[PDB]
């Protein structure tokens, strides 16, 4: 009934801070002494956010304590050789119960874990600024980029899921577009703000953030209804876990009864649109 | 084996039409070429012709575990609530009915995911996501939601829903909805075909129901608007009883749908 549940730090879903008090909870991070030793300390931190609150209305909801650590190999979880690491690889191999966190539920993954029903939506969506018009990912500006003059610009963060996403469904504009990789999310959202690039694809939970918070409301994202490959983040188990049925239970509880909507005003809605 | 699949009268979801003379579906294209696959599909019982989104799910699905199937409409037209009997007893009407009581081993259609039937029932994870929204007729004009002719009602402006969907359960469940639902339970409609040609009519001035259906009307029917904003959000899965052997895997056909652009097919085949 006490569970070891691991997260991953990824604002304003998971929010890490120095030693708790407050709306925090306690996290533990073990801190490698150098990049040559599997050797570390244990250290205290705090954690706070819209998934850490989900995390507590769960452990008081469906009933169980829990010790949260921060998963210190890889990030949300990618399968390198058919090796997984992230919070993915911590379910897997055992170390963890659960994985709570910015976790986008996928084929690949779900063969592995299992996932409560999703809490927040997500996919592939474009942020452009605004005045400029596409309609998605498949949009023919997209896929044929050279059909046009001048060509758009446009580009993800390569080497996760989004970039992957694209090679496999849309070989040509993968080709296109890795001229215009962006080192990270940031990166991205000043390159679009000063005219070096039209378009950024990526997760559509973290651009929607990113707009709703965007200084002068001048970074827009496409509808919902256009969001390629929908998905949600979910939590993470092991497979055939007792806990996905309680879990499942009641993030429907959550969402149904206006809960999920108020931690969403808290955390996600920004002042733009 | 041979797996029954209940479904609903739901464009663009699931259309119905008649067989032609021989009891078979006229073969039939999209404006843009793309094939409308047809089955038989029998209902209120008289064999018909099925097509649309979920139809095409069905057949994916079939095709990728390897199932055959024959499909029904269901019995009674409702999605699915579960009331009173008579009895301390509770018992569930519409296709989630039908999927306990054994008449069907799988529901197909847009069906919507919530905490009442996830108690008693299997989803998989959505094959749609969307949300609630509002239809009137143009001319009519509501903030949406929060217009103060929903939030403090009268007979002057008649708002309702579908009777027995997830929609209604939204409605008697909330507290803060006390009000809108006294209202709507006097009005609520036997289906959404009828309840939107009330609309058309003005016999209905509002009605609250699922973003990707009323979205489709008012793009069919240009006499038709919605609000705009979804109000409320939500997701349409299959649904399986607990014990069944395809609940995984019919699962996993969905994601990998999702991250292919099978999905994306559908929504511009019938949605867009
Ligand atoms: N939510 C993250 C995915 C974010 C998008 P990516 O950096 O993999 O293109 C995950 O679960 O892996």
């Amino acid at each position: 009934n006490h569970l070891s549940i691991v997260t991953l730090e990824e604002a304003p879903f998971v929010i890490v801070e120095d030693i708790c008090v407050r709306n925090t909870v306690p996290c533990r991070k073990f801190v490698k002494i150098n990049n040559s030793t599997n050797e570390g300390m244990n250290v205290k931190k705090c954690c706070k956010g819209f998934c850490i609150d989900i995390l507590k209305k769960l452990s008081r909801t469906v009933k169980f304590t829990y010790d949260l650590y921060l998963v210190t190999n890889g990030k949300h979880g990618k399968k390198v050789n058919n090796v997984w690491n992230g919070m993915i690889g911590e379910v897997v191999y055992q170390r963890a119960v659960m994985a709570v966190g910015s976790l986008t539920i996928n084929e690949e993954r779900s063969e592995v874990v299992d996932f409560s029903v999703p809490f927040v939506e997500t996919g592939i969506s474009v942020m452009v600024s605004r005045g400029t018009q596409v309609t998605g990912l498949s949009d023919k500006k997209f896929q044929r980029p050279h059909d046009y003059s001048p060509p758009f610009r446009f580009g993800t963060v390569p080497n996760g899921s989004t970039e992957r996403n694209i090679r496999n469904n849309y070989p040509y504009m993968h080709q296109y577009m890795t001229r215009f990789n962006q080192r990270g999310v940031e990166d991205a959202l000043v390159s679009l703000k000063t005219g070096k690039l039209d378009a950024f694809i990526y997760d559509a939970a973290v651009l929607n953030y990113k707009a709703g918070r965007d200084e002068g409301c001048k970074l827009v994202t496409i509808g919902s209804g256009y969001i390629f490959a929908t998905t949600g983040y979910g939590i993470a188990l092991q497979k055939g876990s007792p806990w996905k049925r309680q879990i499942d239970l009641a993030l429907l509880q959550f969402v149904g009864d206006g809960e999920m909507e108020e931690l969403e005003t808290l955390w996600l809605t920004g002042i733009c649109h | 084996t041979r797996l029954k699949i209940v479904t609903i009268h739901q464009e663009p979801f699931v259309y119905v039409k008649p067989t032609m003379s021989d009891g078979t579906c006229k073969e039939e294209f999209t404006v843009n070429g793309d094939p409308v696959k047809k089955v038989i599909c029998t209902g209120p019982t008289v064999p018909q012709c099925c097509y649309g989104f979920c139809i095409d799910l069905l057949i994916k699905l079939a095709r990728t575990m390897n199932f055959t199937y024959e499909v029904h409409l269901v019995a009674d037209g409702k999605f699915g609530t579960q009331e009173r009997v008579n009895s301390n007893k509770k018992e569930w009407n519409g296709m989630m009915g039908e999927l306990l009581s054994g008449q069907a081993d799988m529901i197909v259609a847009p069906l919507t995911i919530n905490n009442e039937r996830a108690q008693y029932i299997e989803f998989s994870k959505p094959f749609k996501y969307q949300g609630l929204t509002i239809l009137v007729k143009k001319g009519t004009r509501i903030t949406g939601i929060n217009d103060p002719r929903l939030r403090n009602p009268s007979d002057k402006f008649i708002y309702a829903t579908v009777k027995q969907s997830s929609v209604d359960i939204y409605f008697r469940r909330q507290v803060e909805l006390s009000t809108m639902y006294r209202h709507m339970e006097k009005h609520n409609y036997e289906s959404a075909a009828e309840a939107i040609q009330a609309v058309r009519d003005n016999k209905l001035h509002a009605f609250i129901w699922d973003s990707a259906v009323l979205e489709f009307e008012a793009s069919q029917k240009c006499d038709l608007v919605t609000t705009g904003e979804l109000f409320f959000r939500s997701g349409f899965g299959i649904g399986m009883r607990k014990d069944s052997p395809w609940k995984q895997n019919v699962s996993l056909s969905i994601l990998k749908s999702h991250e292919n652009g099978f999905m994306e097919d559908l929504d511009k085949t019938w949605v867009r």
